[PDB]
């Protein structure tokens, strides 16, 4: 699985094997986090097929979205006419309570003003009694899917957040670009500390779920319009991801004036503790015996497995929020983050990683923001690493250089059941320690000599 | 007939009801095979299956050639979503050679490239791809912003070619062209035909065959070429899959062209007959009948009994090992009903095969194909162009003065006449569909749910978006595009893989246990 | 990982690589499911040590127990004096609320009359007020560790579960010889249902547990002695799995006529649906959405991974009660049970999984009661199987014969974390569909050719 | 003062306190080397870690000989618990060599067997094993009921042996025997000496040395022999290790016997000298000090200039080899406190290796060791027996006449003075130990806890059941029996394994993360 020059070359313009994808699919993900939402791609129709096909492949599930299917002509006459028609065949045929719209390269390059287009459909009675249209602007040539997520969170606060003068004693949570299982786990934790919330997006009963025998275009998870409106009357917002929940955070607080705190995505001991600590300093809730047990069973696993988790150098690629907090966990475990890469941009990834290594006296590690898989493979060829944690395309390096691989991130389009596991919390972290220990011990028991092979490890 | 057209059309708002209408045709003996309206705009806000022009050019025709770096000009997702999605198989030519199936090369456009068009980032990325990998040629493909930001990817490839000394081919396939990826095929077929077929030297062998339009998805071509290697035919070029640039270049070192997929390669099938006198045949290596016929037809175009004798020997030998399974397959599957929906051609080929198992294809249709794929090649004199289709340049071919020959004289008309050998003809799908059969062009999410709720098919063959919708309601969607990660589904050997996969898929134990005990019975416990 | 013949040698005397251990460990285990109880091996010294070592090496947790530390002299004069000294030293130094005594082949061959030594101790004032020594006769040259568990649980009804008339509204549940995570899940489906219960034994806050950074000799989980007493006046007793659970259930039903219900260990669709249904039927209440959904997600996962599952031959080796429930679940996954062995004696296992393959139409199967690991490897030498699901020693067959293997049962001593996730319910069936599928996909991903390597699967 | 002894004792019912005091001692100045009562019977209902006779005869000593079928005569738990937990690594002799290491054989006793004797099952199982496997010898091992039930394994064995041809060897170690695993090491040792050991016919070699009482745990013997092999000695038997039954039968074809574990085969060392004239030295290959003097004293006995400098050559080259990390291990590990409780040799052998690091031992005991092991082989006249215990065969031998030889002339007493080469002597544990230290024969869970909570060590070495009590309380415990499934810990390369494992043990971050930030000062405010 080869032909990478071992000899490192630095490339200026040829992007090979990217460790990111384009904004619209993050924006499609987040919009599927609203109940009775049907995402709309406003640009050519190629972009819709591609993004719904990746969402189905990673969750073995349906992504449903519609297009202003742009032709030759919209390059001359905009996409006004296109979303107008699109909205009439949507509401007529398959009616969402909300159409959440986002754009592609085309609409951003052509200068499409879907603020006036919406007001036109609206004035023109093309939006029925009581229904609605929301939009965000997801330009493909800046940022990545984390940024499309982060922008759709803002467009929905911007259209829907209200301070109607009456505070709920709820805390708003924006879970970041995490999967249904992590939203579901954090809801599990709120409620364990007995704190009412409003969590948006909420892919929970949308991108996992039951084969019951009836199909619904609008599954029943996601946030209800009414609750998305009530976010303006909360006491606090908690952003779980400075790259993904923060535009929202700010935009809710500049608009409804509901103040926000930014935490790290809750992966591993350090960042999961500061998550329960944020829930205490805020409501004043005493932390139960249960979560206490959960913390300690991570500590007995971390400690019992310790021989295998010590001095293991790891290559990690992914999205900024999840890889920053997972690199903290890898340090906490005993291991060394040797190659830390994100395709998605931003200084903060790189200088947060820099002072966790520097902090821990780890040296020789390479931190690359805006790097791909061709970079990390060339690295492995001049300096072999001990574990690989990556989304599904990590497997090509892991079979060439026989490396223990742990699939993590978006996109994993490979194994079945993975979307039912948390990676957040102490439960998620237990499951991580467990698969990291097993892929390692798997390789050992395969590699070793007959005579030199054990029964208790 | 017309009655299901009303169940489907009932819900549409009338302007969409009008447009949509010509795309749903029901076959009646009465209307002995009719006209469908294929290849126009997709309607906005309808949920369709369809793609972009680039998806047929970089995605499906050009992507397959194994030793050319294929680079994308535009933002990252156009490259990302081509990275192992459609599964065409290569292995390097004869253990040595290049193979690039595993990587995706891009120019990852950024905002400064969108405002100050990234043409040196192409010049640079072109020189970079060449220095690193020194490939057979480099292909530059255009994405939606290249066209509008005015980047002349064509000129950049021309300079590039001369400094870099390698063929550098530019392809304008901006996703806002045509109405679907069928348009994309046309754009790619032209540059190949002009500036790569014919250029080259490799002198021809006896019985040189080319299989045209076979992207070797899940091994299929390695399987056809197994059975043909086996007769004594020299398949000179599969046009694509595991195709070397050097093997496409010498695709005229052939005798017959065997168009497997008509919708993507017919432009070349046609232009070759004209420049070199290499007649095309419509061939079908999917399903046993299709296959036996394809073998007997091409053996009739070639002249000789030694080669006809061995064809009959290997025909026999083959289907006899495959036999007891064929039998098995039928016994499990007879009486069942299928509906089929792929693009371009797979709703048609997979039909003979399903008759072989006693399955009835009630409903069928394409998400991007044209009128002659349903009705016949005949109707091509007859077509209403308002459209948006291959309002994309068309090119003309004149006899190659030197490499023009007529390989069969006029017992060609004795082929077409006698025993109906399909010399330069196709008579589409509709032709083959049973009576009281429905055809739906660019069938959307609405349309398949009344076909599903009214009609109750035992299986539904579509793709990925669509797979988990059908499956969720308790009916079996197998995807005919990506084989459900299996393969071959072509040839005698594929036929037996397709057979079991399907058997296994219907007799899947959990299908019967979707409804719980307390719901379907103990409602109050 | 050598020496086994291809050419089958059906032995009548030489046992080799067994599929069982003797009685005392299940009884030891069972005793750790009582709160503030110290297990005691009344007998031979090295037994206690060996038995406390399989629990410490499976769970990576302490298993405390004391010995009568018999000598040559107890083999003349009884082991009475030996237990009488031990009762004293146990209460003074380590102070249990209860001491749970069970026996070994030495005392059992010696015929050592425990009930009269017991009588002697507090008729001669030896066992203090609020303290108890309870007991079961555990002849190691009978049955296995499941028989041991069976026996400790009927000794615990015999000494404790009394009917005072003051009847609770509870149903009692005996979980079988299942793990602390299995006992945790079966409590939690009851919590999703509102049914009040008493589960005994319960190794939940015990053999899996958190590093406090304090060592407590009596961990906090386990059935309380006041709760084991009111096991006599409850509304019903469900016993999960015949061989382990029926004995206490019938004996309770006899001293206090409390009904009992025998249902299988809840693994996969039938056994879980039925457990659930049983709680429903019996209590009048209806099944919650939480469960409908865990159920839906399971059927959906078995339907999405179905491609892989259908027609895989499996070699199963484990315990009677769970391999009965597990073979039914590979039968509903679409796989064939080819080689189903239990080491532990009993007709039922023959009979039940026999029926299971007739109403399923599966042929070519070798089901074998009281077999061993040598037997299944010799069979595999003749016609191979696709998956192996045994404890840790089946790994020698796996490596040798390149068979996918998922560890299951007693004892898994190679890995970390296993002990914290179930194999029971809908969850543990999701989990199991996940792991058999990854093991099968990982294999093929490893052994395919480089042009047969896939990216979406 | 050191009222730790007094602290341990004070909670003990007073009949217990009087047996228990003799067990704990303090070595101190006035008292260099105090008496300790050792090989006492175990007190009932005190958590002791001690095993049974069978663990020591069948699991420990005989167990490692890899081409005998060692069949447990008794119920199934006795055979199951010797299935791979004791980590003697074995490897087939020279490729085609029988190895039964990954198997566990049994006549699994039953009910009918107790009431009628499974003496007849043992007869049939022996030729089932021989037939199926064809061993070198077959071994019979007796559990608790076998003594009780009347099956005389000795007589079945001897008979079947004649039938079969092969050596069937019956060993009575019914676990109610003795007071611990020691009883098993005496039982095994007579039989192997009497009817296995000087039965071969190899023509002894140049510098035939033997390692005795080495079972090869995690390749320890393989590292011992790679240093010894380098130098020029020919190791001839390791007694039991990775031993063929055959090089045990030829254990007599050495000049010098290196005893590594003194508690286990000191009976062999003894009788071997007395029948054949072969002197033993007390060797130690754990710790760089332990190993360099072993080597030097070995050279003192094969007084041979090249051999005596070859030792000096290889020692130095090999310490350069592990130098840089031995003094890294120190940078991080000196200043730390250690306590050791192991079986009957390791608590003493590791004691130099800790010191080499700068880690001090503070408290140390043994499970089943005796007075010569705590105190020195000299008190062997002062010891007298029964704990409840000893009806263990005291075998006795006579020198061969035709095969006894003076390997060292009385030069031996030159050497017992001459830097006292520990030739046929052993000064136990207490005299490597420093002042104000504690020794604790047969430690309870109560004792460990008092020690642990009063002295608060940094590491505490022990084994699988202690391992987890000690670290749940949050202190490092590594295992000195199983090596924590890595090794060698012995050798030269074997130093480095311990050091790194150990420092990676101390510097594990979850140690420091046990307290949640709230119940710390952050959860009542
Ligand atoms: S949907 Fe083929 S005309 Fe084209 S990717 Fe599939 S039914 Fe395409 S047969 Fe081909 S290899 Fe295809 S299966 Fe013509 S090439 S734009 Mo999706
Ligand atoms: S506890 Fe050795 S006297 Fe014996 S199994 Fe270990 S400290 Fe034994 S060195 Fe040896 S290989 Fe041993 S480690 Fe003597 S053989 S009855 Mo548990
Ligand atoms: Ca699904
Ligand atoms: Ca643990």
């Amino acid at each position: 699985l080869d032909a990478t020059p071992k000899e490192i070359v630095e490339r200026k313009a040829l992007r090979i094997n990217p460790a990111k994808t384009c904004q619209p699919v993050g924006a499609m993900y987040a919009a599927l986090g609203i109940h009775n939402c049907l995402p709309h791609s406003h640009g050519s129709q190629g972009c819709c097929s591609y993004h719904r096909t990746v969402l189905s492949r990673h969750f073995k599930e349906p992504a449903m979205a519609s297009t202003s299917s742009f032709t030759e002509g919209a390059s001359v006459f905009g996409g006004g006419s296109n979303i107008k028609t699109a909205v009439k065949n949507i509401f007529s045929l398959y009616n969402p309570d909300i159409i959440a719209v986002h754009t592609t390269c085309l609409s951003e390059t052509l200068g499409d003003d879907l603020p006036t287009y919406i007001s036109q459909m609206e004035d023109a009675g093309s939006i029925p009694e009581g229904k609605l249209v929301i939009h965000t602007n997801t330009p493909s040539y800046v940022g990545s899917h984390v940024t499309g997520f982060a922008n759709m969170v803002q467009g929905i606060v911007n259209y829907l957040s209200e301070n109607t003068g009456a505070k709920n004693g709820k805390i708003n949570v924006i879970p970041g670009f995490v999967g249904p299982a992590d939203m579901r786990e954090i809801k599990r934790l709120f409620e364990a500390m007995d704190i009412p919330y409003i969590m948006f997006p909420d892919t929970s009963g949308v991108l996992d779920g039951p084969t019951t025998g009836e199909y619904k275009m609008y599954p029943e998870g996601g946030t209800k319009i009414e609750d998305l409106k009530d976010t303006g009357n909360s006491d606090l917002t908690l952003s779980l991801g400075s790259y993904a929940s923060d535009l929202g955070a700010k935009t809710l607080e500049k608009k409804c004036k509901v103040p926000f705190k930014t935490l790290r995505t809750p992966i591993g001991v350090s960042a999961t503790d500061e998550f329960i600590m944020a829930l205490s300093e805020a409501t004043g809730k005493e932390v139960p015996a249960s979560i206490e047990e959960e913390r300690g069973q991570l500590i007995d696993l971390m400690i019992d497995a310790q021989q295998y988790l010590q001095g293991k150098k790891v290559a990690l690629l992914g999205d900024p929020d999840e890889i920053i907090a997972l690199s903290k966990f890898i340090i906490e475990l005993g291991a060394i983050p040797k190659y830390v890469v994100t395709g998605t941009p931003g200084m903060k990834f790189q200088k947060e990683i820099d002072a966790m290594l520097a902090e821990a006296g780890i040296e020789g590690s390479k931190v690359k923001v805006e790097g791909d898989f061709f970079d990390v493979h060339q690295w492995i060829k001049n300096e072999g690493v001990d574990l690989l944690i990556s989304n599904t395309y990590g497997k090509f390096i892991a079979r060439e250089e026989n490396i223990p691989f742990v699939r993590f991130g978006f996109p994993i389009m490979d194994r079945y059941g993975h979307y039912y596991n948390p990676k957040v919390g102490y439960k998620g972290a237990i499951r991580l320690v467990e698969e990291i220990t097993n892929v390692i011990l798997d390789k050992i028991e395969r590699e070793c000599t007959e005579e030199d092979f054990e029964v208790v490890r | 007939s017309e009655n299901l057209k009303d169940e489907i059309l009932e819900k549409y708002i009338p302007k969409t009801k009008k447009t949509r209408s010509g795309h749903i045709v029901i076959k009646t003996e009465e209307t002995p095979n009719p006209e469908i309206v294929a290849n126009t705009r997709t309607v906005p806000g309808i949920i369709t299956a369809r793609g972009c022009a680039y998806a047929g050019c970089k995605g499906v025709v050009m992507g397959p050639i194994k030793d050319m770096v294929h680079i994308t000009h535009g933002p990252i997702g156009c490259s990302f979503y081509t990275w192992g999605g459609r599964r065409f198989k290569s292995k390097p030519e004869n253990g040595t050679g290049l193979n690039f199936n595993e990587y995706v090369f891009s120019t990852d456009m950024q905002e400064s490239d969108i405002v100050f068009g990234g043409v040196n980032k192409l010049k640079d990325a072109i020189h970079e791809a060449y220095e690193m990998f020194h490939p057979a040629a480099i292909g530059v493909y255009a994405t939606c912003p290249v066209g509008l930001i005015g980047d002349d990817i064509l000129a950049v490839a021309a300079t590039a070619s001369k400094e870099i000394g390698i063929p550098v081919h530019a392809f304008s396939c901006e996703g806002y062209k045509g109405v679907s990826q069928s348009a994309g095929h046309h754009i790619a077929n032209n540059t190949v035909m002009t500036d790569i077929i014919g250029k080259g030297n490799k002198e021809q062998k006896k019985y040189s065959i080319n299989v045209l339009g076979e992207y070797n998805i899940g091994g299929d071509a390695w399987e056809m070429d197994r059975v043909l290697e086996k007769i004594g035919y020299h398949v000179n070029a599969t046009l694509t899959g595991d195709a070397t640039y050097e093997k496409v270049q010498n695709a005229d070192k052939a005798d017959l062209n065997l168009v497997q997929c008509h919708r993507s390669i017919n432009y070349i099938a046609e232009m070759m007959e004209t420049k070199y006198g290499i007649p095309w045949i419509k061939c079908n290596f999917i399903g046993v009948d299709g296959i036996v016929e394809t073998l007997r037809d091409m053996a009739k175009c070639f002249d000789d009994p030694e080669l006809t004798k061995r064809t009959e020997e290997v025909i026999a030998e083959e289907i006899a090992a495959i036999q007891d399974d064929l039998d098995y397959f039928k016994e499990k599957l007879q009486g069942k009903t299928a509906c089929l929906y792929v693009g371009g051609s797979r709703s048609h080929t997979y039909m003979n095969m399903l008759k072989s198992f006693g399955v009835d294809s009630l409903v069928a249709g394409f998400e991007f194909a044209h009128r002659d794929d349903y009705e016949g090649r005949e109707v091509i004199p007859t077509i209403k162009i308002d459209a948006d289709s291959k309002n994309i340049p068309e090119i003309t071919v004149t006899p190659d003065e030197q490499k023009y020959r007529v390989v069969i004289p006029e017992d060609k008309v004795e082929e077409l006449k006698k025993a109906g050998v399909p010399l330069s003809s196709y008579g589409g799908m509709m032709k083959e569909m049973h009576d009281g059969t429905i055809l739906i062009d660019d069938m959307n999410h609405h349309d398949m749910e009344v076909v599903l709720e009214k009609l109750k098919p035992d299986m539904f063959f579509a793709g990925i978006k669509e797979k988990f919708v059908i499956q969720k309601g308790g009916v079996l969607s197998k995807q005919l595009h990506s084989y459900d990660y299996n393969g071959p589904y072509a040839g005698f050997r594929g036929v037996v893989n397709f057979g079991h996969e399907l058997v296994n898929g219907i007799y899947t134990p959990a299908w019967k246990m979707i409804t719980p005990p307390w719901k379907k019975a103990s409602s109050e416990s």
